[PDB]
């Protein structure tokens, strides 16, 4: 169960990397900035991401 | 009782302060409508793992996944 | 690499010491209708750089100590908890990121009255004596209401964690709910290090040399200036842009700059409590309102439904 | 058993053997009691923090708080044995023989 | 002031801790494959 | 080396007990036990116990050795020791503490690897990081849960505190 | 004192001593023991003499090493066991330590030598405290753990207990000594039945806190502190002479008399048990509390009477003090012995 | 482990200051001069209010050490208990400032 | 005049400014151009060494984003 | 004298704090337990004779999760013995203890 985990993960992040990987390495590069890792920080890199989402899954 | 009260108000007004201040901290937080939302917002504050339950057959009120209707919602606290 | 980072704290902290005896004597200058320093360097800036040489090879009093090690720990223990209290300071970010860096400086400026006691035993004076028990007294006595001030305080800010009290006053200054706590604060920090109208020591350690009393002296005003800046991340707190933190350096830095000559006005303004008037200060003035704001503090959150954050 | 636990106790019961053999003060024994309460407050904290027991870090401070307040007490009772005899020398401390 | 924005930070930990739990799987799988890796490893070079 | 430091912060602690349990002053001993009691307290932080560390020096360092030193202060009546100019007054201070030191590394000898490598415990010892804990130090809301769990016992111990008071000003008198 | 100080104090002991008695939990034992001891040491310096400050300061010595002591068998409770139930100990090192803090707050031999010091140093009314209401806290906790109390040891404090409580009683003057001693000799006696039968304890202790309190009131009626100062009693008050001396052959442990209740129920308790060596040494001891107590008893009712001149003055005064159910427990501490099968109610 | 580099750097330049503070002017070869204050030979007589203070500080200082975990206790379930206890604790540091108070505890120096 | 004692407080305040410039040019020097993680729970060290971990040159600042998954 | 005020009224003024098992603060566990409620339950009402002698193995099993005495004697064993065939010369570590394997997440 534990490496259905670990399947279903990766199977998570593929169907990112085929479809929208520019507005997700933008949102997270502003995510892995800040020390305590604000989602407060980066609002507009995460409407980004969520539209592109939205739109492309 | 009023008279007194202007005495003791030109005489020692830090101990009227003092005495005001500390009288408006106990009684004010039960004459308060905001006080139940200090509660409600820390009992839904997640610290730990919300553990999933075995599903019988017979749970209407337990939802399968976090998107579900059913469910403590918090539309109250994004919204207030 | 975090060395460097050690000597860019504790150097520019005694740098920043020695010129403000200058700052000090300029601005008590100009508010006494005269004028500071101006002879020594170009505007007095020699003045400190002269101060220093001269006390440092000034003949020792060859003191009839009534112990070696407490005369030598003393100015030793006052210089290392001198510097101890800057390492939590955000500045945006501390030297020391720790998670309780508020009760850290509480108990290290807690353990600041073991240097008064022991320059008071280590001289054989009985006068001596009496007047750093006079002086240990007045700053545990103070340090009763830094605590309640302090713990009231962070009852808005969810933990002790200094850095989490920038986050806590991105939208207002913590002034405008506490100013009460911020006026009791600043007598309170007034009256900590001895500084007038509290200096009675004026009105201790002169067993030392002058050597040792000018490291005592910059200890006391290295607990000056990080007093002020402590205040202002407590109470004025700074706008920060992580991108930029130069811009909450250069805004805390005038704000304490401004407390700090706040402190040189308050001065060359006032004649001095007698040591009962101080006493009568605390016990009767202070802490019943800072016991009644305090109960202010925990009750308020919770009937306001404005709680903050643990984490 | 363990081997810092052990030096604790170590330390407890050298504190123990300094409140057991009076030199010339009261105030020596009192440190050596409140250096046996300190020896207390880090076993119990170490024991405390290392089964991850969590409703007994208060205890402690309730270990701390009680034993400060009777250390404050024997300081009372030393300042008033000062106020008769000028010292705090157990040796002023005979007149119960008879 | 303090009102407003400490009910903010309040929605701002708890979505904080919401994406705390939604890695806690992840998490406590690699956790429970990196300690009996650790375990494989040591019972292996024990026995040797 | 540095794996074993608790240890030796234990050991230092002993040694620290035996400043002042074998009594030279009050006042060395109040120094002694300050000691004893900055060791032991990185004793205590060294296990993830930052709030209690804090109350050593806040509460027990901070609070009531400044009181215990205050009431030897006016006490014990003093005398004056050497004086002589510098090649005494801090020279033998510095040599003296260099033998502290001495005698600090002196005792980690073979007398004493018998018992330290028979029973590592640096290595399996100290466990304060046994997996996750969360978003939370344990030790903290420990001490947070005095407020709702501990309703008793600080009903209790807020009654002793000011019956603390109340005994301390009535004992004080002398009337 | 101010009066309200005083009631909220004695409610402090007696609240610090409830909580010995109430709880299942080993830190407020601890904390009942502190406010037991931070509430009775203004009752000690009630009168503000430099003795009553020396008392003060032993006892606080003492108690403050028992209580540490205490503290360290619970931390080694928490050791080897993880837990804080008031129970039986997992450590004979932690029972060894407990059994020894407890019998330093008893003030049992050999860590005596702080009783017949501190009962001289304070008044009559707070060493009637200190010998019937400080008993009570240690013995219920040597109750709750006795699954755990090592025989030997506590059979050793019992036979030195009552053999220097009883070697004690010679060479004294002073009645607060003397019932110090007698202190001493009634906990070895209470602490021998105890891992046989803690109902004969819980017996010698409640008849043994009728017979102290019995004989410090009639201490307090008459305002005597020595053998001599109580000699004078016959030509006062009358009625006070005798009651003090048959309380007192009482307290010998002596038949019909009540106080020959608990010696005799401890000796059919270890004559069960298979241990005839030690109760009749044990009693022989207490036949010489009796030698003892016999010679004060012919200093009072008779030959060392005689009197002087302003005792005619006090023939016009009667008592005013309160000599509180001072008829009650002079009855309940003689007459009871018809009543022996009573202690069934102890259990 | 950082913390630790930076207490004891900042104990070394205490020392570095210290040792150079105490050895730069034993350079020189100045006077040794003799002939050794308010009291010239008087012992020290106790003061009651000093101990006084000091113990009502470390009273205080124990109420204020159970007033320390509030920030934590206001992020608990059980608020109307946690509120109870912080106001109790904090009336019962004002019950012994009155009782301080009210038996002149707080008399010359107030 | 007044203006006199602008150099001192400008040297002062110069030597206020250089430690928190210093660290923040520290911390973004050792750390890949970023802020310094803030480690004051378990949870977030435990992502830390988890970065340190999944880094593979014994440093948690390198990012591996979707390039290190296929 | 244990009057047992707690279970007549029925308050809970110390039975919280007592055991590991008790209801903790955001659900935290103890380190041991499973092996106090073992114990615990196993002596559950049985009286202390019983509990002594019937439920040796839970306690024993609760005893070495507290101390780790064995642990640390197994742990001793292996590492003494490691250190005599690294000194032997009879002995190499292997990689994965070592320091040269890219740690698994
Ligand atoms: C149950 C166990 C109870 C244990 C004793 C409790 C009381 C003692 C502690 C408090 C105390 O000192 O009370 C004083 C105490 C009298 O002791 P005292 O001061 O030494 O007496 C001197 C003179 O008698 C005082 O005389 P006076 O001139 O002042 O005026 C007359 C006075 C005035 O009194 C009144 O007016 C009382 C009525 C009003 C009460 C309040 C109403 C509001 O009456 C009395 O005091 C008569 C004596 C009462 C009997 C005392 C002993 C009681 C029995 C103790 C237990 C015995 C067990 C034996 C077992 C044997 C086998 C094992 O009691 C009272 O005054 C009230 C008695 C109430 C008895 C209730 C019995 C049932 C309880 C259930
Ligand atoms: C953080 C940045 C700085 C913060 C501000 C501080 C900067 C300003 C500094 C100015 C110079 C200070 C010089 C030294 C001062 C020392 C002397 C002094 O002032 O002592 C303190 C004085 C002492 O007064 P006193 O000494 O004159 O009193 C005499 C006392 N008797 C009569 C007993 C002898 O004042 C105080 O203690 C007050 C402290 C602040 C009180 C704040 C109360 C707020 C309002 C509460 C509610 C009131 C109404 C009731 C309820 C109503 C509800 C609607
Ligand atoms: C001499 C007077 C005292 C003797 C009292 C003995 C009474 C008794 O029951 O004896 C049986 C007990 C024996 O106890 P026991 O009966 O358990 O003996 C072992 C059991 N059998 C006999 C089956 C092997 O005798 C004693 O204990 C004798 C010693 C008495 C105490 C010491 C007296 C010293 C001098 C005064
Ligand atoms: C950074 C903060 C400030 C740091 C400190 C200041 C920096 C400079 C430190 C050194 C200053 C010069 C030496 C100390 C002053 C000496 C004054 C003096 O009286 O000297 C005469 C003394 C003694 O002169 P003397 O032999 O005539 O003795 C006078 C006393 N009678 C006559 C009664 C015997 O000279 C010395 O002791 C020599 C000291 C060192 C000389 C320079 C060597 C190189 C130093 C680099
Ligand atoms: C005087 C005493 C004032 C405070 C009394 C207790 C107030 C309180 O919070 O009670 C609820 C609390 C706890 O109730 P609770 O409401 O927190 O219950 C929720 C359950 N827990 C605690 C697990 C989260 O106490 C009790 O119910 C019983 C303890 C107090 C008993 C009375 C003590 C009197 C002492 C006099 C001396
Ligand atoms: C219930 C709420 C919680 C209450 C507890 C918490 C309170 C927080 C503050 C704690 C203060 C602790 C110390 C208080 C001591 C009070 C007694 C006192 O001070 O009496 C003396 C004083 C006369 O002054 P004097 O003796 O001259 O002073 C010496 C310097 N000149 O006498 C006076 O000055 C009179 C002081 C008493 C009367 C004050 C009345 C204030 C009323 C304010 C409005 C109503 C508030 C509601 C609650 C009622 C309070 C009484
Ligand atoms: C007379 C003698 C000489 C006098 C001058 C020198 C001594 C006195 C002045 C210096 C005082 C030293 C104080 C040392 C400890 C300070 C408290 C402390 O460590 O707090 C910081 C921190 C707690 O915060 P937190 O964020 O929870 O920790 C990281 C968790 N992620 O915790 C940590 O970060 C823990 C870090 C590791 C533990 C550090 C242990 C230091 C060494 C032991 C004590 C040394 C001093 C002994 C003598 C003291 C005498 C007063
Ligand atoms: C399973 C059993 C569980 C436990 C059962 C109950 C045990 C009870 C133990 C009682 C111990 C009582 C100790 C004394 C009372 C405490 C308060 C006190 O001392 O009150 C006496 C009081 C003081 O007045 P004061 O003005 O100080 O007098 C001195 C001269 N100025 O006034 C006086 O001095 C007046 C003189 C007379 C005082 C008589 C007090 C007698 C109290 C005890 C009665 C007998 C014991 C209770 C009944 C039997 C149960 C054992
Ligand atoms: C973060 C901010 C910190 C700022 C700290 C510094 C503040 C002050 C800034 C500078 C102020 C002016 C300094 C120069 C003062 C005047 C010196 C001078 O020229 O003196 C002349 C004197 C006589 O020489 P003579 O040739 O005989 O003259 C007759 C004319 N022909 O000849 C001499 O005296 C000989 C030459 C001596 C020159 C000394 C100059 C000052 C040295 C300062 C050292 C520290 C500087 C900062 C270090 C850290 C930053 C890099
Ligand atoms: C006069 C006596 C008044 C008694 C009033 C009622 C008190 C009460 O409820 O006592 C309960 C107690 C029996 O309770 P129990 O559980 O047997 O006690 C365990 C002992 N460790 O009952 C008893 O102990 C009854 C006997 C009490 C005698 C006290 C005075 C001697």
């Amino acid at each position: 169960e534990g490496k259905l985990v670990n399947q279903c993960a990766l199977e998570f992040f593929r169907q990112i990397k085929r479809h929208c990987a520019e507005p997700f390495t933008e949102y997270w590069t502003c995510i892995d900035y800040s020390g305590l890792q604000l989602f407060r920080r980066c609002r507009k890199e995460q409407a980004q991401f969520d539209k592109c989402v939205l739109d492309k899954l | 009782v009023a008279a007194f009260l202007k005495n003791v108000w030109a005489k020692e007004p830090v101990l009227v302060a003092s005495f005001a201040i500390a009288g408006l901290a106990v009684i004010l937080p039960t004459l308060s409508p905001y006080t139940k939302y200090s509660l409600m917002i820390n009992r839904a504050t997640p610290y730990n793992y919300p553990v999933p339950l075995r599903d019988d057959g017979n749970m209407p009120d337990v939802p399968s996944h976090p998107q579900d209707p059913q469910g403590p919602s918090l539309e109250w606290l994004k919204r207030l | 690499m975090f060395m460097i980072n050690v000597l860019t704290l504790i150097i520019p902290i005694l740098l920043a010491v020695a010129f403000l005896t200058l700052v000090e004597r300029k601005v008590l200058g100009y508010m006494q209708f005269r004028k500071g320093p101006n002879v020594v360097g170009p505007y007095g800036l020699l003045q400190p750089i002269a101060d220093a040489i001269k006390l440092f090879i000034k003949e020792p009093l060859r003191p009839a100590t009534s112990s070696i090690s407490m005369f030598i720990l003393a100015p030793i223990l006052a210089l290392t908890l001198a510097l101890t209290m800057w390492i939590p300071l955000p500045m945006p970010y501390p030297l020391i990121n720790m998670n309780l860096g508020v009760l850290f400086m509480l108990a290290m400026s807690s353990l600041a009255v073991y240097s008064i006691l022991w320059s008071g035993w280590a001289s054989n004076s009985k006068y001596a004596l009496i007047g750093a028990l006079r002086a240990v007294a007045q700053t545990i006595s103070y340090e009763v209401t830094l605590a309640i001030i302090l713990l009231s305080v962070l009852l808005m800010n969810g933990s002790f964690t200094l850095s989490t009290l920038i986050i806590t006053q991105e939208q207002v200054w913590l002034i405008f709910p506490a100013w009460p706590l911020a006026m009791m604060w600043f007598i309170s920090t007034l009256a900590e290090t001895n500084r007038a109208p509290f200096d009675l020591t004026e009105g201790f350690n002169v067993e030392y040399a002058a050597g040792p009393f000018a490291l005592f002296f910059m200890a006391e005003y290295a607990n000056i200036i990080m007093m002020n800046i402590f205040t202002t991340t407590l109470f004025l707190g700074a706008f920060h842009n992580p991108y930029m933190p130069e811009l909450y350096t250069i805004n805390f830095t005038i704000k304490s700059l401004l407390l700090s000559i706040t402190f040189l006005w308050i001065r060359a303004s006032y004649p001095r409590f007698r040591y009962d008037q101080l006493m009568h200060l605390l016990w009767k003035n202070f802490l019943p309102l800072t016991l009644a704001l305090c109960m202010w503090h925990v009750s308020l959150p919770i009937l306001l439904s404005s709680i903050p954050p643990q984490t | 058993m363990s081997l810092v636990y052990m030096n604790i106790m170590m330390a407890f019961t050298v504190s123990l053997t300094g409140l057991l053999m009076y030199r010339s003060h009261l105030m020596s024994s009192l440190l050596c009691l409140e250096g046996m309460m300190l020896s207390l407050f880090i076993l119990a904290t170490l024991m405390i923090l290392n089964s991850h027991f969590t409703l007994a870090s208060m205890m402690p401070i309730i270990l701390l708080v009680f034993a400060a307040c009777e250390a404050a007490l024997g300081l009372s009772l030393l300042v008033m044995v000062s106020n008769t005899y000028g010292t705090d020398y157990v040796q002023n401390l005979n007149l119960l023989q008879c | 002031s303090m009102m407003r924005w400490n009910r903010e930070r309040r929605r701002l930990q708890i979505e904080d801790f919401e994406a705390r739990i939604a890695l806690m799987p992840l998490l406590q799988a690699e956790k429970d494959r990196r300690v009996l890796q650790m375990l494989r490893e040591n019972l292996e070079e024990e026995a040797t | 080396m540095m794996t074993y430091i608790v240890f030796i912060l234990s050991i230092i602690f002993v040694m620290g007990f035996v400043g002042f349990s074998s009594k030279p002053s009050p006042i060395y001993g109040g120094l002694g036990l300050i000691v004893s009691g900055g060791v032991g307290c990185g004793i205590v932080l060294n296990f993830g116990g930052s709030f209690l560390g804090l109350m050593v020096f806040l509460i027990y360092l901070g609070g009531m050795m400044v009181v215990f030193g205050y009431t030897t202060a006016m006490a014990t009546e003093q005398y004056p020791e050497v004086w002589v100019s510098n090649k005494v007054v801090l020279g033998t201070f510095i040599t003296g503490l260099l033998m502290e030191f001495l005698m600090v590394y002196y005792v980690l000898k073979d007398k004493e690897v018998e018992i330290v490598f028979k029973f590592n415990g640096m290595g399996d010892w100290v466990i304060y990081d046994t997996g996750d804990s969360g978003f939370f130090s344990e030790e903290a809301m420990g001490i947070a849960a005095l407020y709702s769990y501990g309703t008793w016992l600080v009903i209790v111990t807020g009654w002793s505190l000011l019956i603390g008071v109340v005994v301390i000003m009535e004992i004080t008198r002398g009337n | 004192m101010n009066p309200i100080i005083l009631i909220i104090i004695l409610m402090t002991v007696m609240l610090g001593t409830i909580i010995v008695m109430i709880s299942t939990h080993w830190l407020l034992i601890w904390i009942g023991f502190e406010m037991n001891m931070l509430a009775i040491i203004p009752i000690m310096m009630k009168k503000h003499n430099p003795r009553a400050t020396e008392a003060s300061t032993k006892y606080f010595l003492t108690q403050s090493t028992a209580s540490m002591l205490l503290m360290m068998a619970i931390i080694i409770n928490l050791m080897f066991s993880g837990q804080w139930t008031v129970m039986k100990l997992f450590n004979p090192m932690a029972s060894m330590l407990m059994t020894m803090a407890l019998a330093m707050k008893l003030g049992m031999a050999p860590f005596h030598f702080w009783v017949p010091e501190v009962t001289q140093g304070i008044p009559l009314s707070s060493g009637l405290i200190l010998l019937t209401w400080q008993k009570l806290a240690p013995m219920s906790v040597l109750y709750q753990i006795l699954p755990s109390i090592n025989l030997d040891l506590i059979l050793t404090l019992s036979i030195l207990s009552i053999t220097i409580g009883g070697w004690g009683g010679l060479n004294q003057t002073q009645l607060r000594k003397i019932m110090a001693y007698s202190s001493i000799a009634h906990m070895g006696w209470m602490t021998a039945v105890l891992l046989y039968n803690p109902t004969m304890t819980l017996l010698n202790l409640i008849i043994y806190i009728i017979m102290t309190s019995t004989m410090f009131t009639l201490f307090m009626a008459n305002s005597t502190t020595t053998t001599l100062s109580l000699s004078h009693t016959w030509n006062k008050a009358p009625i006070m002479t005798i009651l003090v001396l048959i309380t007192l052959l009482s307290m010998g442990g002596l038949p019909p008399l009540s106080g020959f209740m608990p010696k005799w129920m401890i000796i059919q308790e270890m004559t069960k048990n298979d241990s005839i060596i030690l109760p009749t040494l044990m009693a022989i001891t207490a036949l010489l509390n009796l030698y003892f107590y016999m010679r004060l008893t012919y200093s009072t009712a008779l030959t060392m009477f005689p009197s002087t001149n302003n005792m005619k003055m006090k023939w016009q005064f009667p008592t005013t003090k309160r000599m509180t159910l001072l008829p009650t427990m002079t009855v309940l501490s003689t007459m009871l012995l018809p009543l022996t099968p009573i202690l069934s109610i102890l259990e | 482990m950082n913390l630790m580099i930076t207490l004891l750097t900042n104990f070394t330049l205490a020392t570095l200051l210290v040792t150079i503070a105490f050895w730069l002017p034993q350079l020189n070869v100045y006077s040794e001069k003799t002939s050794p204050d308010p009291m010239g030979s008087a012992r020290l007589p106790f003061s009651m209010k000093f101990f006084l203070v000091a113990i009502t500080f470390l009273l205080f200082d124990l109420e204020i050490a159970l007033l320390l975990p509030l920030p934590w206790a206001s992020q608990t379930t059980n608020l109307n208990t946690m509120l109870t206890m912080a106001l109790l604790l904090i009336f019962l540091l004002a019950v012994s400032l009155a009782y301080e108070w009210t038996q002149k505890g707080l008399e010359w120096t107030e | 005049m007044w203006f006199e004692v602008l150099p001192g407080i400008a040297v002062m305040g110069v030597c206020l400014f250089i430690p928190g410039m210093a660290t923040a040019r520290i911390h973004r020097f050792s750390n890949g151009g970023r802020e310094k993680r803030v480690a004051h729970y378990s949870y977030q060290w435990y992502l830390m060494e988890r970065d340190r971990r999944v880094s593979g040159v014994n440093r948690y600042y390198v990012s591996k984003g979707l390039e290190n998954i296929d | 004298p244990f009057f047992d005020v707690q279970k007549k009224l029925g308050v809970d003024l110390d039975h919280w704090m007592t055991i590991q098992s008790a209801e903790q603060p955001h659900r935290i566990p103890a380190r041991c337990h499973a092996f106090e409620k073992e114990w615990i339950e196993c002596a559950h009402g049985i009286g202390s004779i019983r509990a002594e002698k019937e439920c040796k193995i839970e306690f024993e099993d609760f005893r070495e999760c507290l101390l780790r005495q064995k642990t640390m004697k197994r742990l001793n064993a292996i590492k003494r013995q490691r250190d005599k065939l690294i000194k032997e010369g009879k002995y190499t570590p292997p990689p994965h203890h070592s320091g040269q394997e890219d740690l698994r997440p």
